[PDB]
């Protein structure tokens, strides 16, 4: 638990991810505060977006709990913040690191998946009308993920 | 006519056909001891139709070893008749008498014959009766620290169910003409070959819905065969299949038959030649009784050992028995003949009680048929056990003396024992520690902490409460009832009513631990479990763990320094579906009970809290602007709920469930599919409404429908609820008012400077202010599941139901939405008898202080299958640390209150270990990747300092110790685990 | 022809592949160069996900593509 933690806080530290930061809010080791620089390349391009992460206390047996915090226009992504993924409901295992967990976000948002979305009416758009939902993304990640 | 208001928890493991079957039978129980009043107490919890009582044998003092329903006064009367008045309390359902004789015909009255405490002849003239006009009779005794059961069912016992599991039931994908089912992805079928199964809602073939049996061909764990199908279709698109199970005939033998022949069932697969020695013994003492005028062989005496030895060595050569006799095993069962122990009997009349139920209910297996089972290792060897010190002293404890000796007496009575939890293992172990004397001396004491209130549904399993005791606190209760039944534990109890738990370390204190003898637990959530294991962990104390689940059940015992912790053996942990799933693709009942929990949450719970919130904090409505994730959320709600939708009379509610009822179940829907069309595909191609995505459809209100009434009425009544109002039942009124009902238009829509700040702004502006309402407060609802009166399960059933009729899901009734949405265990009486003989079998190992860890044993067993398996302990794991041998568990590092760079120093020197991490619960004292700026200003401080500083708590006078958790590398740099340290404040 | 392909890690791996070539052969490639295998690739260009057994001509791919690969999942 507490050293398995201390290991990817360990291993973070040694080697900067540059496009991701992680780290404990203040001193509290089950609640870090992540930051996500969006994609070059894709609508979200010059955006940062902080998400909560908070660990169960049987980590790594468990899955951590990540709620993003930034408005975000995204098909998989609700208004809560919540993420449609896998890897945190059953494809979880006392193997993974926070570190792929952060780069698997990373890749969602590069690419949504509209055929098992959790926002329809984005999803919608987004196989209807592909332009008005890049613009729309891009006004959100000016207006919320810059500043 | 079932009462599912008492037998709720009983429900869930029988059955409704299987308890309206068992109140039509008549039971008698022939012998009134310890056993026999353990029996019979199972039986009337049970649910039976009656029960009948013989025992004249007048009272004697010894007797009082294990009977808890006899008191001193009672000496000389007759068990049965001074037994059946305080029988005829637990259940108001189960009438109790006695007979005074008992003649062979009489016998015909009856569907179960129990024998106890009968001699061999009687037996046999009884079973000679009872097998040819077939009644079942099963026979137990209990010898001390053995026990023996023999069941008969007649020749032509018909079992229904045979293992306790329901049938395998599986969605499926489709079907096609050769018999070839298949179910959705990755989902295991898990039948095997020559299987019956039927189907329900294929489409494509609505022959195979009548759901005639099948024989089935397993192909693969995903796949099998039924034959051909030919004529009913040519392809089956979607359906379920549901497994088919029929009956088997089990043919029994009489006693005298299968005295010669015996069938033995093995409760142990380690010690398989015990149980031949067994069935020689008990009939040796059996004669021996007969040929002493009823008097067993006094305890630990020679001569009547040697007697007892050879009428085993006349009856084995009588019986044709090709096998040879153990000496120091029998002569060992003749020095305990005439001992009596509350845990074997508790043990042995959970057994009988549950053999009862199955010839009366015809369901699980039986045992089939001798039943011989022993703890000798139980046995103390730390004390003196001779025939001097075994004698009997004229006390009530004279049974368990005339095994263990008064030393052992004296040992017992001197217990500090702790029981966390009231439930019913809890009830059951205070029971047995009140009949065994534990803590009964001048050191002794017990302590018993709960925190919840006695409940209807609680009353069907835990004995020492009464239906006039509902809504009290458990452990008082228990204190009072188990002082009645001992007098002599008046004032050596102590009943606390707090929860175990990170916050009541202010009362269970290093003070109160350090004088514990043992911990038992008594819980059901796993949480506890883990921090009772810190805490003994932490203090060295011996834990009694012991879980229950229907009929399964697990005990298991950790000692100090010796065995491994419980947290080492967590279970697996639930299950929780996608979010996805449950909001928009559901696809079996639980993602809709799931579902109707999110919505009655949503609509009864939150809004009522924001806007009490608003009517109580002067600043709610700014804090949540910016703190809320949707605050225009927050306003509306509060909006609708104090002005817009303020409802005045049960009208406007009805008004109101008929708005709600066309919003979940009529616009969502057409909105989603407006989103995705019925014909849509994904962007492989492929349909989109296909294989785990079923296509939803609107339901339009239909009043004369039963659940849509139901809904509505449901709906209504938890809003006037809410509101303060009164509701109403009558058809008429709902007909009336939702008669002249217009629904408003509605259409799916596509969507395509400040102004939602002056829309927020428009919503507060319109909210009355604070002041204005002073005193106003809404009522939420909050979910009771154990209340059938207060709507919540009704409105969870009717929401599921119609959600299932959305996406055209098989509907499920009132039973099992309750069973899901509260998340019921199921429970039985014989469980917690059985798993609490168990503990208190382990409970005197521990007090003997055995010390190899051969002589422990965690227990599990299955009573469904008539199984029971014992286990050694797992040995706790070595390390070592700085090339010495280093318990994983039992270890710890003690240390002052220094400062941390004193500490840091000492870990250097003294251990030649780097310390790379420190942290004290949930936070980070040092680590080694911190800025230098931040570790020379945090050195000189001292821990306890250091600890409040960072916390931001000061420590409480009541603090004595810190457990820090410490990562250290080793001088090569590869990572070395320690052991926590116990820094002494 | 050449294309260039961007990983999850900000790498750039540079191909020379044909329109034709199929996107069994690219991911081959891009097991041997990294030793990610195959059935975890997710290749994208312009919004759209390279699906095996087509063509990179199928999906408009020309002389120097700006790809993407990144980690296969789904949910
Ligand atoms: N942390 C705890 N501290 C103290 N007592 C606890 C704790 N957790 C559970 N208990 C007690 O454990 C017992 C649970 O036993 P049981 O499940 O048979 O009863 P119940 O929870 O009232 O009933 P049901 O399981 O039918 O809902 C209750 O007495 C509860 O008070
Ligand atoms: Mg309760
Ligand atoms: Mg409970």
């Amino acid at each position: 638990a507490l050293k398995r933690i201390n290991r990817e806080l360990a291993d973070l530290g040694k080697d900067p991810p540059s496009s991701s930061s992680a780290g404990p809010v203040g001193d509290d080791l089950f609640h870090w505060q992540a930051t996500i620089m969006g994609p070059a390349d894709s609508p979200y391009a010059g955006g940062v977006f902080f998400l909560s992460i908070h660990f169960p206390t049987d980590y790594p047996f468990k899955p951590p709990k990540v709620n993003f915090t930034t408005r975000i226009y995204h098909p998989n992504i609700n208004s809560n913040g919540s993420i449609c993924l896998d890897i945190l409901r059953d494809q979880w295992s006392p193997a993974l690191t926070i570190s792929k967990v952060l780069l698997s976000i990373s890749s969602l948002l590069t690419d949504p998946n509209p055929d098992d979305p959790l926002v329809p009416e984005i999803a919608h758009v987004y196989k209807t009308d592909r332009s008005r939902y890049e613009l729309s993304a891009r006004e959100w990640t000016r207006k919320y993920a810059i500043g | 006519t079932i009462d599912e208001g008492l037998y709720s928890r009983q429900l869930y493991v029988l059955g409704h056909e299987a308890m309206k079957q068992m109140s039509q039978s008549n039971v008698l129980i022939i012998g009134c001891k310890g056993l026999g009043v353990e029996i019979a107490k199972n039986v009337c919890l049970a649910g039976v139709k009656s029960v009948t009582l013989y025992d004249p044998q007048p009272t004697r003092i010894e007797d009082l070893s294990s009977q808890y329903f006899l008191t001193e006064d009672d000496i000389g009367v007759p068990r049965a008749k001074v037994t059946v008045s305080k029988l005829a309390e637990l259940n108001q359902y189960v009438p109790v008498s006695v007979v005074d004789e008992l003649s062979t015909e009489y016998l015909k009255n009856f569907k179960c014959v129990v024998v106890t405490e009968t001699s061999l002849t009687k037996q046999l003239e009884i079973n000679d009766f009872t097998h040819k006009n077939h009644i079942a009779y099963i026979a137990a005794d209990s010898r001390g620290l053995f026990g023996s059961i023999f069941c008969d069912f007649g020749e032509n016992f018909i079992c229904t169910d045979t293992d306790g599991n329901e049938p395998l039931t599986g969605m499926i994908a489709s079907i096609t003409d050769d018999g070839v089912v298949t179910m959705l992805e990755e989902t295991r079928h898990g039948l095997e070959n020559g299987d019956f199964v039927k189907f329900t809602e294929v489409k494509g073939m609505p022959g195979l819905n009548d759901g005639t049996p099948r024989k089935v061909e397993v192909k693969g764990p995903y796949t099998f065969s039924i034959g051909s199908v030919k004529d009913l279709g040519s392809a089956g698109y979607n359906g379920v299949f549901t497994q088919v199970k029929v009956p088997t005939k089990i043919s029994f033998k009489s006693l005298r038959e299968s005295l010669k022949d015996p069938e033995y069932v093995y409760p142990d697969f380690g010690k398989m030649m015990r149980p031949p020695q067994y069935h020689i013994a008990f009939q040796a003492l059996s004669a021996f009784a007969d040929a002493h005028e009823g008097s067993l062989p006094r305890p630990r005496n020679d001569i009547d050992a040697a007697e007892f030895f050879e009428f085993c060595k006349k009856i084995a050569s009588t019986l044709q028995f090709d096998v040879e006799l153990d000496e120091k095993l029998i002569k060992e069962i003749s020095y305990q003949a005439r001992g009596d122990l509350v845990a074997m009997s508790a043990f042995l009349g959970g057994a009988v009680a549950q053999e009862v139920l199955k010839a009366t209910t015809s369901k699980f297996y039986p045992l089939k048929q001798y039943f011989y089972f022993d703890s000798l290792e139980s046995l103390p060897s730390s004390v003196t056990i001779s025939e001097e010190t075994c004698k009997p002293r004229g006390c009530r404890y004279d049974g368990q003396i005339a095994v263990f000796g008064s030393e052992f007496q004296e040992k017992i009575a001197s217990l500090s024992t702790f029981l966390v939890g009231a439930g019913a293992i809890g009830c059951e172990m205070l029971k047995n520690w009140a009949m065994m004397g534990v803590a009964t001396g001048e050191s002794g004491h017990i302590s018993v902490t709960d925190m919840d209130s006695i409940e209807k549904s609680n009353l069907n399993r835990q004995f020492l409460f009464r239906p006039r005791d509902v809504g009290k606190l458990k452990s008082e209760c228990a204190s009072t009832a188990v002082s009645i039944m001992n007098p002599s534990l008046t004032g050596k109890i102590t009943s606390y009513q707090e929860r175990v738990g990170p916050e009541s370390e202010g009362i269970f204190g290093d003070e109160f631990f350090e004088k514990l003898s043992l911990v038992t637990n008594a819980l059901d959530n796993v949480e506890a479990r883990m921090y009772v294991d810190r805490r003994c962990v932490f203090f060295e104390k011996p834990l009694l763990e012991s879980g229950t689940l229907g009929t399964k059940g697990n005990t298991q015992v950790v000692v100090p320094h010796l065995t491994e912790s419980y947290g080492s053996s967590q279970d697996p942990p639930e299950k929780s579906f996608p979010i996805c799933t449950l909001k928009n693709f559901p696809n079996r009942i639980e993602h809709t009970i799931a579902w109707a929990r999110d919505l009655f949450e949503g609509l009864f719970k939150q809004p009522i809290d924001n806007v009490n919130m608003y009517l109580s904090s002067p600043n709610f409505l700014e804090t949540s602007l910016k703190t809320s994730s949707n605050p225009r959320e927050v306003l509306e709600n509060i909006r609708d709920y104090l002005v817009t939708e303020k409802p005045l009379s049960f009208e406007e509610c009805i008004m109101w469930a008929r708005l709600q009822f066309d919003k979940f179940f009529n616009n969502n829907i057409q909105q989603l599919l407006f989103n995705f069309p019925k014909d849509s595909v994904t962007s492989t191609g492929q349909p989109f409404w296909s294989g785990p995505k079923r296509a939803p459809t609107p339901l339009s209100f239909d009043i004369h429908n039963r659940e849509h009434f139901d809904f509505i009425v449901a709906a209504a009544s938890l809003y006037a609820f809410n509101y303060g109002l009164k509701s109403e039942t009558d058809p008429a009124i709902y007909e009336r008012v939702l008669a002249g009902y217009n629904p408003p238009p509605f259409a799916p829509k596509s969507g395509i400077a400040n102004k939602d700040k002056q829309e927020l702004k428009s919503i507060a502006d319109s909210l009355p202010p604070p002041s204005s309402l002073v005193g106003f407060r809404l009522t939420p609802a909050e979910f009771e599941k154990d209340d059938d009166s207060n709507h919540h399960i009704d409105f969870i059933t009717a929401a599921s139901n119609l959600r299932a009729m959305n996406y055209d899901i098989t509907p499920a009734d009132r039973f099992k939405t309750k069973f899901v949405a509260g998340k019921i265990v199921p429970a039985m009486c014989t469980s917690t008898a059985v798993v609490s003989g168990l503990v208190c079998l382990e409970l005197v190992k521990l007090v003997d202080g055995k010390k190899k860890i051969e002589e422990y044993k965690n227990g599990f067993f299955n009573l469904a299958i008539g199984l029971f398996t014992f286990s050694d302990p797992i040995a706790s794991p070595k390390m070592k640390v700085n090339g010495k041998e280093i318990d994983k568990i039992w270890d710890r590092y003690n240390l002052p209150d220094c400062t941390l760079q004193e500490l840091i120093d000492y870990f250097q020197k003294e251990e030649g270990l780097e310390v790379t991490m420190l942290s004290s619960g949930v936070s980070l004292l040092y680590a080694n990747f911190q800025p230098p700026k931040k570790l020379a200003e945090r050195l000189p401080l001292k821990i306890s300092e250091l600890v409040e500083q960072i916390t931001k708590k000061k420590l409480e006078p009541f603090r004595k110790h810190l457990v820090l958790e410490i990562c250290c590398d080793d001088a090569n740099g590869e990572d070395v685990e320690v052991p926590f340290i116990c820094i002494k404040l | 022809m050449q294309i260039f392909v961007k990983t999850l890690t900000g790498k750039t791996i540079t191909l020379e592949v044909e329109s034709s070539d199929t996107i069994d052969n690219v991911k081959s490639k891009i097991q041997d160069k990294e030793g990610i295998p195959p059935d975890q690739q997710r290749l994208i260009f312009a919004g759209k996900q390279l699906e095996d057994g087509r063509t990179l001509s199928d999906y408009n791919i020309q002389k120097e593509s700006t790809l993407h690969l990144v980690l296969r999942l789904r949910g």
